[PDB]
């Protein structure tokens, strides 16, 4: 499989393609505040970290 | 001389025994260079 041993060949061509394709996608919000607690208001603002 | 003259001689070995479809029946021949039926040229286009 490895030696110089094989006869002179000039004839590559693609022959086959498999694909593992991204067919669905993932999202991810990356901030840097707490979104999962109390925003505050307009006014009141509460900005937690 | 004046009245004999001598002729050597070598057979063309391809005339004389050559002739119609002599070439196409032999087998397991390794072949070098050739011409090809279209068929044949199709497969062998890649490569040349």
């Amino acid at each position: 499989r490895s030696n110089n041993d094989v006869l002179a060949t000039s004839t590559m061509r693609v022959h086959a393609i498999k694909s593992e394709l991204f067919t669905q996608l993932e999202y991810i919000l990356t901030i840097g505040a707490n979104l999962r607690k109390s925003f505050g208001t307009a006014e009141k603002p509460k900005f937690p970290s | 001389n004046d009245k004999v003259c001598e002729l050597s001689l070598v057979p063309d070995v391809v005339m004389t025994y050559t002739q119609g479809n002599v070439l196409n029946t032999l087998n397991n021949v390794n072949v070098i260079r050739q011409h090809y039926t279209q068929t044949e040229y199709e497969q062998n286009l890649e490569q040349i």
